[PDB]
């Protein structure tokens, strides 16, 4: 799916490979991103993650390979993302040993490049219409 | 020196972040006065430390941050 998901933008990008002045099939792309925003906002989220490896000494409570579902379920959330997604994150951990968070694994969700994407896509979006509201 | 130090902190917070060793080598001694009260001797608008947990703060502990000032 991220292999999908990532010549999709690309062709995505080879769209606005003509565009550089205020170009109205770039701008259409803006609106289509409009509709379709909350699932960007979803994906996005998704995007927010190899962050984790972050967790394991700023809210240690263990560093034996292993950590309570406790410190970091209100350590990062506690200052953004929903905690519904960190109660997936909790099942994205599979429940390793039983209530302790694997490690290394949560960083493989590779992708990344997916992300330069669209980050790409995002940026010169914002250079092929130019001094632009909705779109920023 | 204390506009100095003071606007770093406004804007950069690095003692929250970009510290000094003996390298950035002025921040050596600053480093410790920020731990004093009367730090903002004479800058007034000396309230800034509060200003600072109220940005610096949040991404990490509120009175962490505190434990570093107030």
């Amino acid at each position: 799916l991220l292999d999908l998901q990532k010549d999709m933008v690309v062709m995505l990008l080879s769209l606005l490979e003509g565009n550089v002045v205020n170009g109205m099939i770039a701008r259409q792309m803006v609106d289509m991103l409009v509709e379709s925003s909350s699932n960007v906002e979803m994906i996005l989220k998704f995007f927010d993650m190899i962050v984790g490896s972050e967790a394991f000494q700023d809210y240690v409570t263990d560093p034996r390979g292993l950590i309570s579902k406790k410190d970091f379920q209100k350590a990062m959330d506690s200052q953004q993302f929903t905690g519904p997604e960190i109660q997936f994150l909790l099942s994205c951990s599979e429940a390793d040993e039983n209530e302790m968070i694997n490690f290394e694994e949560f960083a493989n969700r590779p992708a990344r490049d997916i992300g330069f994407n669209v980050a790409v896509l995002l940026t010169n979006l914002s250079e092929h219409v130019p001094h632009d509201p909705r779109l920023r | 020196r204390e506009k100095e130090l003071a606007r770093k902190l406004e804007f950069d917070g690095l003692y929250i972040t970009e510290q000094p060793g003996d390298d950035d080598v002025k921040g050596q001694w600053d480093r410790l006065v920020l731990n004093t009260p009367s730090f903002p001797s004479n800058y007034w608008d000396k309230f800034v430390k509060r200003k600072v947990l109220d940005k610096h703060g949040d991404i990490f502990g509120r009175e962490r941050i505190a434990e570093l000032l107030g």
